[PDB]
């Protein structure tokens, strides 16, 4: 359509000989993703899944910033107009994306050069290739917002060896 | 390569009579920067895999034909580490299957 | 220990005894299958019979569709099968005495004998032009299936060729009854005169894509619009918007 | 088989039948009144209900003409059946080795079941596995065929014509692979003469290493060995030379592939000027596919025109390209390529519109498997040429598939959108 | 006339009886054939004009003795399938397609000699085209004579064509001896109904249909079988080694699931066998776009025809030089 | 012959097809393809 065209720029599609890689493309707010953004990836992720002449995928972050985490602002402001039905749309849609990347059928991989906070860890971190730099930074900071490390960040910081995954948590 | 199996005759000493392979290879590891066999030709006339360590004066009729170049200057030191590692890699192969 | 492995042995037996069953029906979905929509089974005589008994005695609902539905064959066959049947059933009432079934029992026990290849339902014949589209790289959604397109398809052109059908065999049926001349010296004047058929040319006189429309003016000064017979002809003699199919 | 005696025992036996039908019913119709002026005069006689009597009295004086051997074997009249030339040997070579594979079975069943420790049942189940997958192996590609069949009987309306033109597809790759399969050794010849291959290979495999391993071990001794010592090693290494040449000219057997045609293109006649006058040669130019995308060429030269073709069919199944077709009738879009003077133009058609081209274009492109495509060449036509040509139009064609690898994107036929 | 296009096609491109010495001279010329059928890997002139010209000359002889390439090069096309699919909705071509009589030539004498109806309309044009819809009927005065000819013509070729080659290959000789009792039963309706029920009859309708379950084997027929019931034939083995572990490590029933295995394995993955004896030609009837009453006998047309579905006998091979069709697929291509 | 692509390409090309048999050094170069690296522009910079 001719309504479409901001997130078409905010999630580039890159093609090679049989691989698909979605980048994220929003330097002003650092990656965060929004409702668009999770569905445009859920629509891209089920399609190259579908699609047999697609043999693996891959998600890049462009500039110093892989993801920053999740549009919280848009939320303040949604709840603070009244509502709740925004709020619980995106974190089913954020949580759906993240279980369908935990059970996809093909290799997914994942490169993270920069930073990584929050959901941006969840939506990768289930794949089955995670690619690290030597700039990488991985944190966890909702305890210092006052919220929970939600977006199945409770499984693969809950399977660290000993109570590192206490420890990561609580203290960010 | 291109005719092994042609007849060869006993003459004398020579420099020793030797035939062809019998089995054809399915890998050739080359040590030839000279140019002095036609190995590389006939491999790829075979349609045959060739490892060879190439020099930055190759000619390109000679390198389109290389499968897996390594881009080295062959010293003594570098031609024993290649081979070292082609050993080892081979025998620790060979081990996994209890031989 | 002892009723387990028995159990097996009749499990086994009732697989191995019926082994046989199982090829001859996959024979049959392997002549269904090389030539699509062909049925494999040749349709009978009796089987004719029961259907024309069984639409006669209920038409309102043993129709036709549902006699195609349940028989699968055609439409068009099952129209052709009910009008020799009816001219069958006419020609024994006119000579008082069964006809001859010789043949017709010949074709009926041994199928194995012949060579047949009647059809269940239409499959479209398409020319595959190389014609693609390259689609953007940042696309998502599913293409569409080409044994779908080409069920799309074969749906179109039978519903084109079951209407052609009835327009034609409607006609030819009411020409063996003998409402229509079909003679040059068969065509005379009444007493009055020549009726004319009229028909208003013209964009302003459009009846619709296709024509202008009709009436009659009688020759004794009086106008009617049509009847069926002439609403038959105005709708066999229009254009149509297709290429030639078969 | 029916015996004459038998046959003859039949049509007696079914006249007496019909004549005894006849007479049970006139007596039941007679006990009842019902006089029979119905069954008289009526079902002997004057019934004629084919107008076989002609046929009767002509057949029944031309049965007795003439004479001869009445027991002989003639031709058949509706004879032809024009696909039953087939080489039986084969055919009688693989009942045999289906009987040998499953009496070895039986062997291994027997075995299985006189077998007393669980460790040695282990170890001849693991033999009659491993059995069980060199000789009774079903393909995969089968049983999504089943699943699909399973699906088949029970789907119905759309489903019915989706899953029958999916089954079909099936079908087609299926013969395609099994009649063209080239691990197969049930798919290759032995022109002419110029498992048990794989034995017949084995055995001269090891008789070369032996006689390897005794020409090092004389070959060794041959430095330090002085004299007539030394002269008579010299002629033992000499018999084993020319042993071992025996043994490595017979390895060159050369072999064609069932399935395939073979076309002669050009027979030219050479000649090569002498002291002693003309030295003329032949040169044949041959083609062959496979109508399933393969093809080939070789050219070669001998002195007689017969030995020029048997030469190249030797060496034309040497160069085999795949060519990639367009739903198996034509090509993707149309290609113009030259080689030297000869500028070859190809487009792509409907589906019924046939083949237009000339001799050695038509030829080649048949062999390969279109059937709908036009043709034109300009310049030069220089048959072998021309046949170069083609090979690098047919090769330089891209398929949609090339195009979707090159730019990852989808590429979707206009039709299906 | 006509048997000497025998010699010109090396065939039995004629429909008639065969004496002795026209037996023998078609035992030279199939002789010929074969060794023609060898050396065509040293001939030059094989697709573009002989093969080509063999398959044309084929065409015209079972057409009828028409300009086939005269008729076709008059339209412009190159492939022979719109002009073949045309050609076979003419009129004389479907009153032999309906085995209402015997031959093109003899169609070709009822139609111009005024004794044949379309939709009671008798006509009189043997080139004319009958689309769906059309009714095909003869005259009252003629009805008697025709039924009769059908009957007897399908009542001999079950016959002269039919019982000659299945079981009963005997010399000529015996067989123009023994023709004469076949001939006798069929004077009488009694004889033709006992001749439909009978106990021959039945073997025969056997035998051809064990014959043409084994003729699918070369589709890959007994495979499909496998892929259908893998799971079962998996559970046979299962059922068998699971015994042979329980109750071999604390025969009847060994040697039981031995048979079993033993027939399944054999009915599932014998190869398919090739006979000398050659499969027989069957008599087609129409089914696909013509519907037929016997009794009178009347015919309506109801759709076009099919490419692959013409009797001829002409090899695939040879034809796909002239047809350019993608064959396989059921459609008109 | 006159066959495009590289070694793995072409005989992947031709096997695909049941034009050749399956070489042995088939699997091993699918397992461990030859490397790559970018465009250069053909120019070295003198250190
Ligand atoms: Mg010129």
């Amino acid at each position: 359509s001719a309504s479409d065209a901001d997130v078409q720029d905010q999630v580039s599609v890159e093609g090679k000989a049989k691989s698909r890689a979605a980048i994220l493309d929003r330097p002003s707010s650092l990656n965060a993703l929004s409702a668009p953004m999770v569905g445009r990836l859920k629509r891209l992720y089920e399609s190259w899944e579908e699609n047999p002449a697609i043999s693996f995928v891959l998600m890049k972050g462009s500039g110093k910033t892989f993801c920053s985490g999740a549009d919280v602002l848009p939320l303040y402001h949604s709840i603070n107009e009244g509502n709740t039905e925004e709020c619980k749309h995106f974190f089913g849609s954020l949580y759906n994306f993240v279980y369908l990347q935990g059970t996809y059928l093909k290799p997914n991989i994942a490169i993270m050069d920069g930073v990584t906070m929050g959901c941006g860890g969840g939506i990768s971190i289930p794949g089955m290739f995670r690619v690290a730099t030597d700039k990488t930074v991985l944190a966890h900071p909702e305890v210092q917002i006052g919220f929970h490390p939600d977006a199945g960040a409770s499984y693969y910081l809950s399977r660290l060896p000993g109570y590192l995954g206490e420890y990561l948590a609580l203290t960010g | 390569l291109t005719n092994s199996y042609s007849p060869k005759k006993f003459r004398s000493r020579h420099k020793k009579l030797c035939f062809g392979p019998t089995t054809m290879p399915d890998c050739v590891v080359v040590f030839d920067a000279e140019r002095k066999s036609s190995v590389v030709l006939e491999a790829a006339k075979l349609q045959i895999p060739v490892v060879a360590i190439v020099d930055p004066n190759v000619p390109l009729e000679f390198f389109e034909k290389i499968t897996y170049p390594v881009p080295a200057r062959d010293s003594v030191k570098f031609v024993y580490l290649f081979c070292n590692v082609i050993t080892k890699c081979f025998v620790a192969e060979q081990m996994k299957m209890g031989i | 220990m002892i009723k387990e492995i028995e159990k097996d042995n009749r499990h086994s037996r009732v697989f191995v005894d019926g082994i046989k069953q199982k090829m001859m029906e996959m024979s049959v979905l392997l002549k269904q299958v090389k030539e699509p929509g062909a049925r494999g089974s040749y349709l009978k005589d009796s089987e004719k019979t029961e259907m024309y008994r069984l639409h006669k005695e209920n038409p309102e609902v043993y129709t036709v569709e549902r006699l195609a539905k349940d028989y699968r064959i055609m439409r068009q066959r099952v129209h052709a099968i009910l009008f020799l049947k009816e001219d069958e059933e006419e020609e024994e009432r006119k000579l008082g005495r069964p006809l001859d079934d010789s043949v017709e029992r010949l074709l009926d026990e041994y199928p194995e004998f012949f060579v047949s290849h009647d059809r269940e339902f239409h499959v479209a014949s398409l020319s595959y032009k190389p014609d693609f589209k390259v689609m953007p790289e940042g696309w998502d959604g599913t293409i569409k299936d080409m044994d779908e397109v080409h069920y799309e398809i074969s749906k179109k052109e039978d519903d084109i060729l079951y209407e052609e059908f009835l327009r034609r065999f409607e006609f030819n049926k009411l020409k063996w009854k003998g409402e229509v001349k079909c003679h040059k010296y068969s065509r005379r004047r009444s007493s009055d005169g020549w009726k004319i058929t009229v028909e208003k040319l013209g964009p302003q006189g459009k009846r619709g894509n296709g024509g202008g429309w009709k009436f009659v003016s009688l020759p004794d000064g009086s106008s009617r619009p049509l009847n069926e017979v002439e609403k038959m002809y105005v709708k066999r003699e229009a254009p149509r918007r297709r290429r030639k199919i078969l | 088989t029916i015996s004459p005696a038998e046959a003859d025992r039949v049509v007696r036996d079914l006249l007496a039948e019909v004549e005894k039908e006849k007479q049970r019913e006139r007596e039941e119709r007679q006990r009842q009144g019902l006089d029979c002026k119905d069954i008289d005069d009526e079902d002997e006689d004057e019934e004629d209900y084919l107008g076989i009597e002609p046929f009767i009295e002509k057949l029944k004086k031309q049965n007795l003409k003439d004479d001869g051997e009445l027991n002989r074997r003639e031709e058949s009249s509706d004879s032809d059946s024009e696909l039953d030339e087939v080489d039986w040997d084969e055919e009688r070579k693989k009942e045999d080795m289906f009987n040998k594979k499953f009496q070895r079975h039986k062997e291994l069943l027997q075995t299985l079941t006189k077998s007393e420790t669980l460790d040695e049942a282990y170890k001849w189940m693991t033999k009659l596995d491993k059995f069980e997958e060199k000789h009774f192996k079903l393909a995969p590609e089968y049983r999504v065929i089943g699943e699909l069949m399973n699906r088949l009987k029970v789907a119905e309306g759309k489903d019915k014509f989706i899953l029958q033109q999916k089954i079909n597809r099936a079908m087609r790759l299926v013969e395609w692979k099994e009649a063209f399969d080239p691990n197969n050794p049930a798919n290759y010849g032995v022109i002419e003469r110029d498992d048990d291959m794989k034995e017949r290979d084995d055995i001269l495999l090891e008789k070369l290493n032996a006689i390897d391993k005794k020409l090092e071990s004389k070959l060794s001794e041959l430095d330090h060995t002085f004299g007539k010592k030394g002269k008579r090693l010299e002629e033992e290494i000499r018999d084993l030379a020319e042993e071992r040449n025996a043994l490595t000219e017979k390895k060159r057997q050369p072999l064609y592939r069932k399935g395939y045609d073979v076309h002669v293109i050009d027979v030219k006649k050479v000649a090569k000027v002498t002291k002693g006058g003309r030295v003329e040669r032949y040169t044949a130019l041959m083609v062959c596919g496979n109508y399933e995308g393969v093809i080939g060429y070789a050219k070669a030269k001998a002195e007689t025109g017969q030995s020029a073709m048997q030469k190249a069919y030797e060496k034309c199944f040497q160069n085999l390209h795949y060519i990639e077709r367009h739903e198996e009738h034509t090509i993707a879009h149309a290609i113009q390529t030259s080689y030297k003077k000869t500028k070859l133009y190809l487009w792509p058609a409907p589906t019924t519109t046939g083949m237009k081209a000339g001799r050695v274009v038509k030829t080649m492109l048949l062999l390969a498997g279109f059937k709908n495509i036009k043709s034109k060449v300009i310049g030069s036509r220089n048959s072998y040429n021309t046949v170069k040509a083609v090979l690098k139009a047919l090769n330089a064609v891209e398929t949609p598939k090339d195009v979707q690898e090159k730019f990852g994107r989808t590429v979707v036929e206009k039709y299906l959108l | 006339l006509r048997f000497q296009t025998c010699r010109l096609l090396l065939g039995n491109v004629w429909n008639r009886e065969l004496t002795i010495i026209q037996r023998r001279i078609l035992r030279r010329l199939r002789n010929r054939k074969r060794s023609i059928k060898k050396r065509k890997i040293y001939s030059k002139k094989y697709l573009t004009s002989y093969i080509q010209l063999q398959t044309t000359r084929k065409l015209s002889l079972f057409y009828g003795d028409l300009p086939i390439t005269e008729m076709h090069r008059g339209t412009k096309r190159t492939s022979y399938i719109p002009f073949l699919l045309n050609l076979e909705t003419r009129f004389d071509v479907i009153l032999l397609r309906l085995h209402f009589l015997e031959t093109i030539p003899q169609a070709r004498q009822l139609i111009s000699h005024r004794r044949v109806c379309v939709n009671k309309g008798m006509v009189s044009i043997t080139h004319l085209k009958l689309s769906h819809g059309d009714i095909i009927s003869f005259q009252e005065n003629n009805a008697i004579i025709r039924g009769e000819e059908i009957r007897r013509s399908f009542y001999k070729e079950i016959l002269v064509e039919k019982i000659i080659g299945k079981l009963l290959h005997q010399p000529l000789r015996m067989w123009r001896r023994s023709k004469t009792e076949w001939f006798h039963l069929l004077k009488t309706k009694r004889g033709c109904r006992l001749l439909l029920k009978s106990r021959f009859l039945q073997q025969l309708r056997s035998s051809m249909q064990e014959e043409d379950l084994e003729r699918t084997k070369k589709f890959g027929s007994e495979k499909v079988c496998l892929g259908s019931s893998f799971a079962e034939h998996k559970r046979m083995k299962r059922n068998l080694l699971k015994s042979l572990f329980l109750s071999k490590r604390r025969p009847i029933v060994y040697n039981s699931s031995l048979s079993l295995y033993s027939n399944s394995t054999y009915c599932f993955a014998s190869p398919h066998k090739l006979t000398m004896k050659r499969r027989i030609k069957r008599i087609e009837l129409p089914t696909h776009y013509l519907e037929v009453n016997y009794r009178t006998p009347k015919a309506v047309v109801f759709y076009g025809p099919n490419i692959g579905h013409i009797p001829h006998d002409i090899r695939l091979k040879d034809l796909n030089l002239l047809l350019w069709s993608r064959n396989g697929r059921g459609q008109n291509i | 012959s006159w066959m495009k692509g590289d070694l793995l390409s072409k005989t992947r090309r031709l096997v695909g097809g049941l034009a050749t048999r399956e070489p042995v050094w088939l699997k091993a170069m699918e397992a461990s393809p030859p490397p790559v690296f970018p465009r250069s522009n053909g120019n070295l910079k003198k250190i």
